[PDB]
């Protein structure tokens, strides 16, 4: 919520949830999330951050290899 | 990076990596919700298909006539822990002539998944359970982890993008105690509909519902037994 | 010194109609010369269209019921259906044979509807062999009852008679008679009588009263 | 004891132990095998003799059974452990089934003994390849070839071990039905194939034939020198098609 | 801030990369580049550069002026099977 | 370097590092305090609620190891439930062969000695779990022991375990306790918990309490609901003031 | 608890050496000097006793043990590994004596004790033993002196040294050993060749001597050694 | 961000600085950088 | 650099099992199409010489007279599975006396899929996962069904699957040519068209195996004669 203020975010966003979504994150990674959300809103072609952008930023700034066999649920 | 190759090593920070990881096997699995009332417990699971020509893998596994589970993780491990529970509930019929009460069943899974997180070169079971049972204490839900902990819940969700459900369930946790049976399943679906992408919806070919109640031995619904619950369902607008 | 069996009497009987399966047994559980209890059916419903009748040493009836009633569930989880009568009969044979060197002491009469929708009855010995029959009695009065079914249901040693199938009405009143006639001459038959009719609509149970002597 | 996992999957999707055992075959000796209609000839190149060794203990063509013989190329040590278990199997089968082993069946058991060793704890793979050769209960000829993996195919002709890629290139063009029409033409096909990968003439090729319902004869060195004279005689009467 | 993984290409990629390197050399009419990609397992982009070189080589070694369908299957055999004996990708792939 | 990959490796310093780390996994758990008085023992766990989704008062950290022996744990909870079964199993083999409730001095030395066997080999991992055994008898009084990962047991008059181990040991040193009836202690325990807890590092908490002493006739229960409320009211008042 | 390792720790190196045995022989060469001298009617086993204060009680341990009525040991190297081999030897001797009713010959006992030490260079999860045993014995009319090495080998000697400065002592013995000695020097000459490697003053409680004649092996009482230490006997 | 710095400041964000390329040898970590090296048309300073 | 056989990737799934999947992409191609008329299994032999007998290659094996199978991957590792399948189906016939549902057999084979374990087992357990994917096609009381079973133990029913070194390519051409209303003669002809593109050599009567399993028949492998007749039509 401290690095969002610089930009336009919808009232949709729910910081309570995102915080619980991330884990083991540093101040440096939380910072990076907002950076990445804004970067996903730049590609999509909008000017607001929705709750969905932050969700895909977390997936991005979170270290995660390209595991395309994750279909054994 | 050397503290990740066994369950046997602790990390300087005071964790164990191999147990942390195993739990990422659960977040790869397919969303699933579980909530209760005071007369019914319900397991609503979002099945998944890995192709266009292919059926969907079963998320809800029948255990006994008052216990269901919903897996999420390696399926080969989920049927290794399901055969052990089926075997624990046939041990109780056969010795005590009663149903094994769920609280004492989840305590055996707890004793058997603890073991291989402390022996060399064995791994944790890469599967998380939701255990919906009903005995002489009303309904229960139990979430099991690969760490070997477990919890008594009033309404839990695991799998992928489960966090989106957990919030929906945490705003409505007050309303659940007063629902009739059909009203409850509506909640579960509306919670499970928040775990999808925004582009698709719940159909009859990728939803699985499991109901256990006071007078109703645990059943499972698929395909066209699920239609009496999607029909009537609210529309989810963006 | 120690004798691991005792003979607890009990008489079991079963007729396979053409869309119905009777399985009927007295309830007197007796040991030696005392009468332990007067009610204790020898009939356990297994599926929705399968009754089994155990009679003999009552310590083994209880075990052999819980074993079948378990390997019945176990089967259902792996195959996602219930077992047919035709299968239980085969399975029970193996179980029995598993203990070929300290055997069960249980005479088993399975009766239910196989797949087509017809009466089927299977008769076991103690060590586990079975054929399919149209009626078998077993147990203590097995030698009282077997000739009155060979005659009424089998028409054996008769001539110039009809052979119109067995009516659900002529069966039950047939059973009720042969048991009233075995309670006169056999000392292990009496008190009550569970008749289990097994149609395609479930399983009814009818209770009739025999002589308590 | 010593419960370790020797063979695990690569990340590339191989098994490096069963691929390394493939090299212990390539450092072996050439052996070929052609099947006729009444005769099957497998020859192993190099007796390995140094004018001091006996030719009775360096043999690489053993006989599992009476209608079944086997040549190998790899680690002589391992091969003797397989051959033994094979000979046991060949008698265990005469006890329980009256007929003698067929040649498929004693192979499927040599292969299945080698596959289990690349998927059990403690063990390295068997580092041998094999030509199992024989006649069935119907006089039919058969030629099977195994390898460390524990797979097996039949062949019409085949070579294993060192220099086997070259010898397979010679048998593609020369194995027809203008050859192997007689017992004399089938032995000459094998020798003519090992002469391409032996650098010391014919006095270095041990060669064993099996003939229909009779037992394995190893051709003494005199008969092989006679056949090598007919080969070299035939490359000077190909000078009637160059003139 | 952003970590980009360069995993080994898949089937679809390979097919693409053969076109990027072979289009420049003379090839007979009908080369199944999609079959040279089924025929590659998990290959580096730089393994496929090498294949195309050798398909060119056999054409040069034999004095023909055009690489054929055979020349690839042969040069794809040489460069992958043999040389894969001592590849980086197997071992170096866990540190990745 | 390579002195932490095994429990079977002393370091040059002189100390097994794998046991050190285990003990630090305890320090990152919520706090549990024990305090023995002259006619009973009272237990206190600072159980955090991490969501509103977990059912209330469930998945406890207060086991019954025997019909007169509490066990309050801290640290990695999975390994705790494992010990609580090894202990039940010992305190059954002891009633079997010797025919009388096992004495807590011995049940402790036997559960420590079992934890210790797990710091010797490389084939196993030392338990991440410190825990207190309380007990009351009329032939031995109250006794309170505390075990840890090392495999050490020590008699105590009070102690604490977990992330506020330091702040809570103060509150008990500033407390007379060899003179108070059981009934008066429970008020103290609640008050101590409330002090040592941070709601600026955690959300909220549920206060778990256990008798075992003269009140209950040598059994071990959980404090009845009414007395638990009274101890929470008297604890908010000492934070107001 | 555990299972145990299964894989040998003694392994060949590119040289063709078993590095572990090479090292365990260097432990042997740190140990207290020991000499052995076959006489012509007895064997003498003398050894530099260990101590490093006046607090130790120099009669509570013994570096010269009896294995049988007709056998003896001293050792050079690690003291714990010596109590293990002395104890597997005494049992070997008792199985042999239980089957043949006859005291185990000394050639036999060394050949078996050696095969125990050979088992620990090819067993799972162990290190070789850290000692060299010098086994005397007097059977069948003769005396015998052997020496087994942590390798497992064993060599009959007519006189030898082990432990610290065992290259200086094998030379010193090479000259001073002329067969047909009486039993009483081997003692004298033995004690001398301990002195060629010992710094300080020898006393009756500072070395240990054991003889081994037809009458049977026996440790020499402290009094007895004090007399041979007239440096003239 | 170097060709069109106007669209990142109008939204009100700040694009990210560094980028780590990693992969098995010979998968275009350098190639993909030889690429950006010329097309970028902005000062390019590579250290080995 | 070495780890266990049972290590989780920090990503989230088992190192070995993720690897054993790659061993499939080296194997031949198999295509199974499920119809109302029956199941067909088509798998290319992939002979490597002209000297090999194109007949001692078996990549379709009978499990019982109503449950076919097709292997792709390391055909050596299938030998252990196939034989457990048979002895499974027979034991189920020796006790319950009746055929076995196709699904149940594939479940009983998949319980071995995760069973390696360097230690804490027998001196006889597997050390490494199986390197092989299967296509059990059979006909029982649910009519025809076709299951796909990979080295992860995850089996699932398919209407039409392709595996092997043309899983990607063929799977996409099945989605365009499959539909509920087929007969068995349409499918056998449909698959061999897909199987003719993804092979490397020309499609002979010696380069495939066909099998079918139909309600009114047994498992029935097509011989070299009958194959000539359906390649004539293409
Ligand atoms: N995706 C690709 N497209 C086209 N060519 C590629 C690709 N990947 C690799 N190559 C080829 O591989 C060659 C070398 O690749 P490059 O050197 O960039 O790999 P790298 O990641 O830098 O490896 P290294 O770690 O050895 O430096 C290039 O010249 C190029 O032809
Ligand atoms: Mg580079």
């Amino acid at each position: 919520q401290i690095h969002s203020r610089k930009m336009n975010v919808s009232p949709d966003v729910n910081y309570e949830e995102l915080a619980r979504c991330t884990d083991d994150f540093n101040g440096a990674q939380c910072k990076a999330v907002c950076v990445e959300a804004g970067m996903i809103a730049l590609r999509r072609g909008a000017t607001e951050l929705t709750h969905e952008d932050y969700m895909e930023g977390i997936l991005e700034v979170q270290a995660k290899k390209k595991a395309n066999l994750q279909y054994y649920a | 990076n050397q503290y990740d190759n066994d369950v046997t090593v602790w990390s300087p920070q005071g964790r164990i990596h191999q147990i942390e990881y195993a739990m990422e096997a659960v977040k790869q699995g397919s969303a699933t919700v579980g909530l209760k009332s005071k007369t019914h417990a319900v397991l609503v699971a979002l099945k998944r298909a890995q192709s266009e020509l292919a059926a969907h893998q079963k998320k809800i596994l029948h255990v006994d006539n008052h216990i269901g589970i919903s897996i999420a993780g390696l399926t080969a491990d989920a049927r290794l822990l399901c055969n052990f529970m089926r075997q624990e509930c046939l041990d109780s019929r056969f010795v005590f002539d009663r149903p094994l009460p769920v609280s004492r069943l989840v305590s055996l899974i707890g004793s058997k998944t603890q073991i291989p997180t402390q022996r060399y070169g064995r791994r944790p079971y890469g599967v998380g359970l939701l255990i919906a049972g009903y005995d002489d204490m009303g309904p229960h839900i139990f979430q099991t982890c690969p760490s070997a902990n477990y919890f008594d819940c009033r309404a839990m969700s695991i799998g992928a993008r489960s966090q989106s459900a957990r919030t929906y369930l945490e705003r409505h946790m007050s309303e659940f105690m007063e629902c009739n049976l059909n009203e409850l399943v509506k909640h579960g679906l509306r919670a499970l509909r928040e775990t999808l992408p925004a582009e698709q919806d719940l159909t009859t070919k990728n939803v699985s519902i499991g109901i256990v109640g006071k007078d109703l031995e645990f059943t499972i619904y698929d395909d066209d037994d699920v239609s009496p619950f999607l029909e009537g369902l609210e529309e989810r607008p963006q | 010194r120690f004798s691991p069996y005792v003979f607890n009497g009990g008489t079991i009987l079963a007729i396979a109609g053409e869309d119905f399966a009777i399985v009927a047994s007295d309830t007197r559980l007796s040991e030696g010369f005392s009468i332990h209890t007067r009610d204790s059916p020898k009939c356990y419903k297994l599926t929705d269209k399968t009754v089994i009748g155990c009679s003999g040493f009552h310590g083994d009836c209880l075990t052999l019921t819980k074993i079948i009633e378990a390997r019945l569930k176990m089967y259902k989880h792996s195959n996602n259906k219930a077992m047919t009568t035709g299968a239980i009969a085969a399975m029970l044979s193996t179980i029995l044979y598993s203990r070929r060197f300290f055997p069960y002491y249980v005479y088993n009469i399975i009766g239910g509807l196989d797949e087509e929708g017809k009466g089927a009855v299977y008769s076991f010995d103690p060590v586990g062999s079975y054929q399919r029959d149209s009626f078998k009695a077993g147990g203590s009065a097995s030698a009282m009852l077997q000739p009155l079914l060979d005659n009424q249901v089998g028409f054996k040693n008769m001539q110039n008679v009809e052979h119109v199938p067995l009516s659900l009405d002529r069966a039950m009143r047939l059973v009720k008679d042969v048991f009233i006639s075995a309670a006169e001459r056999d000392v292990y038959t009496g008190d009550a009588l569970r008749i289990c009719i097994v149609t395609k609509e479930g399983i009814r149970e009818e209770t009739v009263s025999l002589r308590k002597d | 004891s010593y419960d370790r996992a020797i063979t695990v999957f690569s990340p590339d999707g191989h098994l490096f132990q069963v691929e390394y055992a493939q090299e212990a075959v390539k450092k072996g000796s050439t052996a070929v095998g052609v099947r006729g209609r009444d005769i099957v000839v497998l020859g192993v190149e190099k007796k390995s003799v140094a004018k001091l060794q006996d030719e009775r203990t360096v043999r690489k063509i053993c006989a599992l059974d009476d209608n079944v013989c086997m040549a190998f190329a790899g680690l002589t040590a391992d091969a003797r452990i397989v051959i033994n278990r094979a000979r046991v199997e060949c008698q265990s089968h005469r006890l329980t089934v009256e007929d003698p082993v067929t040649v498929e069946y004693i192979t499927r058991y040599i292969a299945s003994l080698k596959q289990r060793y690349t998927q059990s704890n403690g063990r390295r793979p068997f580092g041998i390849s094999a030509l199992i050769v024989g006649f069935d209960f119907d006089g039919t000829p058969r030629l099977y070839q195994t390898d460390p993996s524990g797979t097996y195919h039949a062949w019409k002709a085949n070579a294993i071990g060192r220099g086997a890629k070259s010898v397979r290139e010679f048998l593609e063009k020369n194995y027809t039905d203008e050859a192997i029409e007689t017992d004399d033409l089938t032995i000459k096909l094998v020798i003519k194939a090992l002469l391409e990968v032996v650098q010391s003439g014919g006095k270095n090729i041990e060669l064993a034939v099996m003939r229909r319902d009779q037992s394995l004869k190893i051709l003494n060195p005199e008969e092989i020198e006679k056949y090598v004279a007919e080969i070299e005689k035939e490359k000077e009467e190909n000078e009637k098609k160059k003139q | 801030d952003r970590k980009i993984e360069f995993s080994l290409p898949d089937l679809e990629g390979r097919t693409h990369i053969f076109k990027i390197h072979a289009r420049s050399m003379s090839v007979e009419r009908d080369i199944r580049f999609e079959l040279l990609a089924r025929l590659c397992p998990n290959s580096t982009g730089a393994e496929i550069r090498s294949v195309c070189t050798e398909a060119g080589m056999f054409a040069i070694r034999a004095r023909r002026k055009i690489a054929t369908e055979k020349d690839f299957l042969e040069a794809v055999n040489k460069v992958i099977k043999s040389y894969a004996k001592f590849s980086a990708t197997p071992r170096y792939m866990t540190y990745n | 370097t390579g002195y932490d990959l095994s429990a079977s490796t002393f370091s040059p310093d002189g100390r097994v590092f794998q046991v050190e780390y285990a003990m630090k996994a305890v320090e990152n758990s919520s706090t549990a305090i024990g305090i023995r008085c002259k006619d009973g023992v009272v237990f206190g766990v600072e159980k955090l609620v991490l969501s509103k989704l977990y059912e209330e008062g469930s998945n406890k950290r207060l086991f019954n190891v025997d019909r007169h022996v509490g066990m309050a744990v801290a640290g990695l909870l999975a390994d705790a439930r494992s010990l609580a079964d090894i202990a039940r199993e010992e305190a059954s083999n002891f009633r079997s062969n010797f025919g009388y409730n096992i004495p807590l001095k011995h049940l402790a030395d036997r559960v420590a000695m079992y934890v210790h066997a797990y710091t010797l080999y490389s084939a196993v991992r030392p338990f991440g779990c410190s825990f207190m055994l309380g007990s009351y008898s009329v032939n031995d009084g109250a006794q309170l022991y505390m075990i840890d990962p090392s495999g050490v047991s020590y008699g105590y008059w009070g102690c604490a375990i977990g992330k506020a181990r330091q702040a809570a040991k103060t509150e008990i040193e500033k407390l007379q306790m060899k003179e108070m009836t059981c009934r008066d202690i429970v008020k103290e325990v609640a008050k101590i918990i409330y002090i040592v807890h941070d709601e600026v590092k955690d959300k909220a908490f549920e206060l778990e309490l256990s008798w075992v002493g003269e009140l209950t006739n040598g059994r071990h229960e959980i404090v009845p609901k009414d007395i638990r409320e009274e101890a929470e009211k008297y604890a908010k008042e000492s934070l107001k003031e | 608890a555990e299972r145990g390792y299964s894989f040998s720790l003694t392994t060949f190196s590119p040289s063709g050496k078993l590095v572990q045995i090479e090292y365990a022989l260097a432990a042997v060469a740190g140990g207290a000097p020991s000499v052995g001298i076959k006489a012509a009617n007895g064997v003498v086993l003398a050894t530099e006793k260990k101590q490093k204060s006046i607090l130790y009680d120099e009669r509570s341990v013994h570096k010269v043990e009896p294995i049988t009525k007709h056998i003896g040991l001293v050792y050079s190297g690690m003291g714990p590994d010596y109590r293990v081999l002395v104890h597997r030897a005494r049992k070997l001797a008792q199985q042999y004596y239980l089957v043949y009713q006859e005291p185990i010959p000394t050639a036999q006992l060394v050949q078996r004790v050696a095969s125990v030490m050979q088992e620990y260079t090819q067993s799972g999860g162990v290190r070789p033993f850290g000692v060299s045993l010098l086994i005397c014995g007097w059977n069948e009319g003769r005396p015998y002196l052997f020496q087994s090495d942590p390798s497992g080998a064993y060599f009959a000697w007519k006189a030898t040294a082990m432990g610290k400065n065992y290259v200086n002592g094998k030379t010193f013995l090479e000259k001073r050993y002329n067969e047909d000695l009486e039993l009483e020097d081997a003692i004298h000459t033995a004690i001398l060749t301990l002195k060629e490697s010992f710094e300080g003053q020898m006393t009756e409680d500072n070395i240990e001597v054991g003889i081994c004649n037809e009458a049977g092996f026996r440790r020499l009482t402290p009094t007895e050694v004090k007399d041979y230490l007239a440096a003239i006997a | 961000p170097l060709l069109h710095p106007e669209r990142f400041v109008n939204l009100g964000i700040e694009p990210p600085k560094g980028v780590l390329l990693f992969g098995p040898p010979g998968t275009g970590k350098t190639l993909c950088a030889r690429a950006v090296a010329n097309r970028t048309d902005a000062c390019f300073i590579r250290v080995i | 650099y070495d780890r266990g056989v049972n290590t989780f990737s920090p990503e989230g799934r088992l190192f070995q099992v993720e690897y054993a999947i790659e061993a499939i992409k080296l194997g031949s191609t198999a295509i199974g199409i499920q119809t109302s008329e029956g199941v067909c299994l088509a798998v290319e032999k992939r002979i490597t010489s002209p000297l090999m007998e194109p007949s001692s290659i078996e990549k379709i094996v009978e499990i019982d007279a109503h449950i076919g199978c097709a292997m792709s991957g390391l055909i050596a590792d299938a030998k252990t599975l196939i034989d457990k399948a048979r002895v499974e189906t027979q034991n189920h016939w020796f006790t319950y006396n009746e055929t076995m549902t196709v699904e149940s057999v594939t479940q009983a084979v998949s319980n071995l899929a995760l069973q390696f374990g360097e230690e804490d087992a027998d001196p006889g357990a597997m050390s490494r996962p199986f390197g092989v994917a299967l296509l059990f096609g059979g006909v029982d009381e649910k009519g025809p069904q076709l299951f796909h079973m990979d080295p992860s133990g995850t089996f699932v029913q398919c209407d039409a699957r392709a595996i092997g070194s043309a899983s990607e390519g063929a799977q996409s051409s099945l989605q365009e040519v499959y539909h509920k209303s087929m007969t068995l003669k349409e499918a056998i002809k449909s698959s061999l068209i897909i199987l003719k593109q993804v092979m490397e050599e020309k499609l002979n009567a010696t380069n495939i195996e066909l099998a079918t399993v139909q309600p009114g028949q047994n498992f029935h492998m097509f011989t070299k004669e009958e194959l000539e007749e359906v390649i004539k039509d293409i």
